[PDB]
DNA sequence: CCCTGGAGAATCCCGGTGCCGAGGCCGCTCAATTGGTCGTAGACAGCTCTAGCACCGCTTAAACGCACGTACGCGCTGTCCCCCGCGTTTTAACCGCCAAGGGGATTACTCCCTAGTCTCCAGGCACGTGTCAGATATATACATCCTGTGCA
DNA sequence: GCACAGGATGTATATATCTGACACGTGCCTGGAGACTAGGGAGTAATCCCCTTGGCGGTTAAAACGCGGGGGACAGCGCGTACGTGCGTTTAAGCGGTGCTAGAGCTGTCTACGACCAATTGAGCGGCCTCGGCACCGGGATTCTCCAGGGC
């Protein structure tokens, strides 16, 4: 067995079972979803890095992630993504 | 009886004149009013550096000039000399906006 | 031991005692080689004294060389008429008009050098600094010198860059806000004396320093008329909507950028803010009066003066407030004439004449506090109501004296409207501080 | 109680000015319906740019929009501007 | 002794790996330091976007009378939603095809 | 004998191929073309089959989008036939 | 090898145009589209070969092709 | 003892700041390690590009009969040259104007 | 005394006097040249960092810089810039 | 000049095959837990220079409204040739299979190249300051455009 | 019907003036060079086995070719309409001012909490098998459409 490779496949599958309980997915579709997740990650992280360099900071923070999602996603997606991220950070802070 | 130029000589003269210069072709104060009105809906109590408005005007004028070039090409494609909203819409659709 | 009577070169007129005293003082300034500031109030023949100075300097001294007078545009014709009437031996030219007229003038009269005095305006000086900069100027006169009271202004820089031998400033209010302005004027005058930026250590020392360079003749030597004025402060309280808006402004969708400027107008009328007025009907009926303390007091005050002597002048610093007052006066059906910056000059003069017509039905003349030209002879009025106070007390004094001119007959009552527990109290306190500074320094 | 509006700010971009822009674009004849279309196009473009610039200004916790913020918004759009920093 | 380890994804109530996102940020040369809330926020955003796309694709697959999501279903879901089409405008999806569309002039008169 | 009018079969093909989701270029000719083109940059090059498949996917997507824009230009000229001038106009407006 | 742009045949171009949504095709479209395809392929293959060379590989990988496409602004989901 | 300091730009023969480029690379978070020859290579490439643009702009200034360069000359140089036009295709030069260009149809005949 | 701002103005002026002895440059043209140098630097550095991540390396080297140059620059510029940089690195390594 | 009537294509329903998707197991390496530290960012204070709001005064360039005439957009028509739809024959793509070895991919080892540190010093930046390149004006010289008219 | 003279317009041209930005010179300080150490990244060699490439034969779909005809491109003509040109009038931009703040940037400090580094360990995750339900393939009966002929 060669070197192990990392993919978001199991997490994508868990989300799919949450959304449609009795619907599956094929290998090419999972590869497409993995590529999508990697691309979105790189877009957001690069934008946040540029923000930190512009403001002369050294730490990537939740405020930078929020500004990056406002910059990159359009409209209702930006609103809902901001709400979801804020909820997650609130739960993490209170439940840690 | 008074001397008059044909319909199209003055248009070509204006084309050459404004393709020879580099100044801004839009009035500064009206443009500033428009920019402030647009930013009002995004966030009230907004203040603008004067250099920001100049950069905005530069970008806007460059965008409009490039759009008009493409519009003229589309009008020539349709075997016309007059540019039309159809030409503007086609240019935007092909460019992907 | 100087000129003791009316000079001979000045024909058709005998200068008064204060006129000849000022001329003697200017001659002493010239003899000692010191430039001076002449501030003898608003009516003691300052233009005549300047003309007499130039007439003397040309006649009894042989220097008919170039002389420049800088004036506001509104006074150019007055200056030319006075030059032609009093001392016609001199040769005076005026520079006005557009670019073609300016070029023709410079090619016809200015550059050929057949003139002796030049009467130009501020704008024409800024335009033609290039050609005025060439000449060697024997005498430079700047009228209404408070225009250049501020350093770092283009006119002050340009007037500093000229090549001059003598300088003379005419004003009535040398001190308007702070001693920096007085130093700016004195630094234009004598740059080598007042090169530095800045009651034995104060008041008396300042008087002794200023006295060799200044001369003020209060309008008390003549008097014999003009019964003294009387200022009454009327305190008013916020209406309920005014209180609601005051709280909304202080606590903080309308942009509120200049908080002081929003609190002010709020103390004038809540209707200025968008949407504070009631809905689409847009009627003028008793909800204008009741929503403003100044407006309720004004409605309680105007009819009493009207059944009394009437002829009231109302001053304000906002044309929006002028609009609201015009609507009120239309609804109550008095007579109103309006004058602000947007009024064309012919209409301004027509309104002044119509109100000043010996027996007219006009009742209220509303002016913007700064929209005059120091003229405006509204001497038929009786009561001045200041809707708004200005940071500059000299502006308020000029507004007052537009109705306190030589033709006045009966005493004038000045009603100043102040809101209690607002920023108007601050404004008035600052104005009192500036006025006390001016009185202690210049008046004494 | 006196209301009198002046004009719409999008009308401040005038027909002769749009004609000058079309002349620099190289256009000879212009239809009369072009002006409203151009006004709409300009409004859309400005809205995108200003939204991004305001996002940057908010992240910096400022209330003043700067030329650098405008430049960054344009680089986000893909319209690099040289000459302002 | 040490308490039972609770994953940060469990603490945040997510289904995406917060720790893996944190390691990817640290190893990516994006910035010198990474805050604690950044991985949680990013994982939540990724989860939301993935859920949106999967929901639309599952709806499309059901309208095709299937049960496995294929690239055709993904492409239909992306191109029939305006926000996701604005997000993925420069993206080509393998074996996705194109939306049915014929211009009205080409249809028989 | 039966004969369809000039344009019905084209519409049927349009619907059929817009319904389908498979590649429309022969794989062996495309592979030979790719290797030929690659000879200009390096010699004895070897390819993964996935590489040639991805190249074909990208090429087909680019051509399909180009043909859509070209069709729009032809409709603008009040035509139904597409022409090389339409292809050139589409490329010029795109920025190529 | 030589004469391989002619392997992209006219029926294939017709199929691609029909998926694009065109009904009538001029006879001169085929040479034009072969030229367009050649220039596009040259750009992509050049970038992919640059990546392969830098890695000191003698094989071109789907990763190299994806990287070249992404740098040209033509992201391809479905291969990695 | 000690030797007199020689700048790396002088060592390499470049008119661009090798040390400043090295520091900018190390602070830009591009990688955790930066090689010795990388700043030299990058500074040389930047110098070549700047020299090209300045040569073309000076030629344009000679054509316009001025001895100082302005953004108009920079735009005329960047356009009119295909390589720099591809490089700066999506770039706007402030007050640079546009190329003179009138279509053949629009001319009188 | 205000803060220190860094710019490439000194070196741009040096190259200008080297390539055109009798020619000057205005302040706005200097701004444009400075912005251009910054933009090119950022493009090359970003491409090199992406290359290092792709090959699972940690060091930006002259090989990475050369590959980024060939990827970003179009053709004649690419080969001339490669020759220039090779000259520079050879000169630096030879006796320095 | 739309209504039946044939034909062709497509759709739906029903039954047999195969192939991987989804589950269950194993092993490992990577994230979570504690503990300690340090440096980054938040908070405060003190200067300086810009931007917003409400006005005024003046000059003048540009927008604006209007009217006329003229290219031009647009519809319509006729012609011709070109692209499409169909049938026949050829060709090479596809698929399955086999075979060989080139190169991708991993591991172990060692060295050398870079990060970090401390001095030392000079190159680059802010600051003043003069002079000259370009903008502008003015008066010509010339090149262009348009019309009327003389000549077939 | 065409071609030219000439008038009027606009434009290119040489000269003279003036001003404000370019370019140079200066002090100093902050960042770059010199010299060293220490450690981990990467170059280098060697092994494995996967995946590429080459070849061959049989099938059959797909390409190439040729025919015949209707529809679409395209040239030409006529018209009336909306845009260009020019002129007189109006408006608002632009410049120069008041008067007061607050906002934001550079300086300089202080300080505390949040991120980093390190050491353990055990649970989550990736790879490997295995099996059955879905997807695919065919087949048959069905519905919708498209084209043609004429009694509507
Ligand atoms: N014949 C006159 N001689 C001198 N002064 C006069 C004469 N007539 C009027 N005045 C004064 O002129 C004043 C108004 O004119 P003003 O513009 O102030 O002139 P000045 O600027 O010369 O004082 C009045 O107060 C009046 O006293």
């Amino acid at each position: 067995r060669k070197t192990r490779k990392e993919s978001y496949a199991i997490y994508v599958y868990k989300v799919l079972k949450q959304v449609h309980p009795d619907t599956g997915i094929s290998s090419k579709a999972m590869s497409i979803m993995n590529s999508f997740v990697n691309d979105v990650f790189e877009r957001i992280a690069g934008e946040a890095s540029r923000l930190a360099h512009y403001n002369k900071r050294s730490t990537i923070t939740s405020r930078e992630i929020q500004t990056a999602v406002r910059l990159l996603l359009p409209g209702e997606l930006a609103k809902h993504a901001v709400s979801e991220g804020t909820k997650a950070v609130t739960k993490y802070t209170s439940a840690k | 009886k008074p001397h008059r130029y044909r319909p199209g000589t003055v248009a070509l003269r204006e084309i050459r004149r404004y393709q020879k210069s580099t100044e801004l072709l839009i009035r500064k104060l009206p443009f500033q009013r428009l920019v402030r009105e647009i930013a009002q809906d995004f966030k009230t109590d907004l203040r603008f550096q004067s250099s920001a408005v100049m950069a905005l005007q530069e970008a806007s004028e460059a965008y409009l000039v490039g759009l008009f070039e493409d519009t003229n090409l589309c009008a020539i494609h349709a075997k016309r000399v007059t540019i039309m909203p159809k030409d503007i819409q086609l240019a935007r659709r092909i460019r992907g906006e | 031991t100087r000129f003791e009577d009316s000079p001979s070169y000045v024909k058709w007129g005998k200068l008064r005692d204060y006129q000849v005293r000022g001329l003697n003082w200017l001659i002493s300034l010239y003899e000692n080689g010191i430039n001076g500031i002449l501030a003898d109030e608003m009516g003691l023949g300052k233009t005549l004294q300047t003309i007499s100075l130039l007439g003397y300097m040309k006649h009894y001294r042989n220097i008919p060389g170039p002389h420049m007078v800088l004036v506001p545009k509104s006074t150019l014709h007055n200056w030319m008429s006075e030059f032609k009437r009093w001392v016609p031996t001199l040769r005076s030219v005026c520079l006005i008009g557009d670019k073609e007229q300016r070029a023709a003038f410079v090619r016809d009269v200015l550059l050929p050098g057949e003139w002796d005095v030049c009467v130009t305006s501020y704008e024409m000086l800024i335009k033609e600094k290039s050609v005025f900069k060439k000449f060697n100027w024997r005498y430079l006169v700047i009228d209404e010198a408070h225009r250049i009271k501020n350093e770092k202004s283009k006119l002050s820089e340009i007037v500093r860059e000229f090549k001059t031998t003598n300088r003379l400033l005419l004003t009535g209010t040398p001190l308007q806000n702070n001693l920096h302005e007085l130093w700016s004027l004195l630094n234009f005058l004598l740059p080598d004396v007042f090169n530095s930026a800045d009651d034995q250590k104060l008041v008396e020392r300042l008087h002794m320093v200023l006295r060799p360079f200044l001369l003020r003749r209060i309008k008390a030597d003549v008097e014999k008329s003009l019964p003294p004025k009387k200022e009454v402060k009327i305190y008013v309280g916020l209406s309920k909507m005014q209180r609601e808006w005051y709280t909304r402004i202080l606590m903080k969708k309308m942009r509120l950028l200049n908080i002081l400027m929003q609190l002010r107008k709020c103390c004038n009328h809540p209707y200025l803010f968008d949407g504070a007025e009631p809905g689409p009907p847009y009627t003028t009926d008793m909800h204008l009066v009741t929503n403003s303390g100044k407006m309720v007091v004004l409605d309680k005050l105007l009819p009493k003066l009207k059944e009394q002597g009437s002829r009231v002048l109302i001053f304000s610093q906002m044309t929006r407030v002028l609009d609201i007052l015009e609507d009120y006066c239309m609804w109550r059906n008095y007579e109103y004439c309006r004058l602000d910056g947007q009024t064309p000059h012919d209409e301004r003069q027509d309104s002044i004449n119509a109100y000043n017509e010996p027996n007219s039905t006009k009742f209220v003349f509303m002016l913007s506090t700064r929209a005059g030209g120091l003229g405006i002879n509204l001497a038929t009025a009786d009561v001045v109501i200041l809707y708004d106070s200005d940071w500059n007390p000299q502006v308020d004094l000029q507004a007052m004296d537009r109705a306190h001119r030589i033709g006045q007959t009966k005493t004038v009552r000045v009603f100043r409207f102040i809101t209690d527990n607002t920023v108007e109290e601050r404004i008035v306190e600052r104005a009192e501080m500036k006025l006390r500074l001016d009185s202690i320094v210049i008046q004494q | 109680r006196h209301r009198k509006v002046l004009r719409d700010n999008i009308q401040g971009i005038t027909k002769p000015a749009i004609r000058r822009l079309a002349r620099r674009g190289g256009v000879k004849r212009i239809s009369g319906l072009i002006y409203e279309e151009t006004r709409g196009v300009l409004k859309v473009f400005l809205e995108n740019v200003i939204r991004d610039a305001v996002t940057y200004t908010e992240h910096a916790k400022r209330k003043t929009v700067t030329a650098m913020d405008v430049v960054y918004a344009l680089k986000r759009q893909g319209r690099t501007l040289y000459g302002f920093g | 002794t040490r308490a039972k380890a609770k994953t940060r994804s469990s603490r945040a109530g997510l289904q995406f790996p917060v720790g893996r996102v944190h390691r990817l940020l640290r190893k990516g040369n994006y910035a010198e330091r990474v805050g604690a809330g950044a991985p949680v926020y990013l994982a939540a955003v990724l989860e939301y976007l993935t859920a949106e796309i999967l929901e639309l694709a599952g709806n499309a697959a059901r309208d095709n009378k299937k049960t496995r999501i294929i690239p055709r279903h993904l492409q239909l879901a992306v191109r029939n939603d305006e926000e996701l089409n604005k997000l993925l405008g420069r993206v080509t999806i393998a074996q996705g095809g194109v939306l049915p569309n014929i211009q009205s002039v080409l249809l028989p008169k």
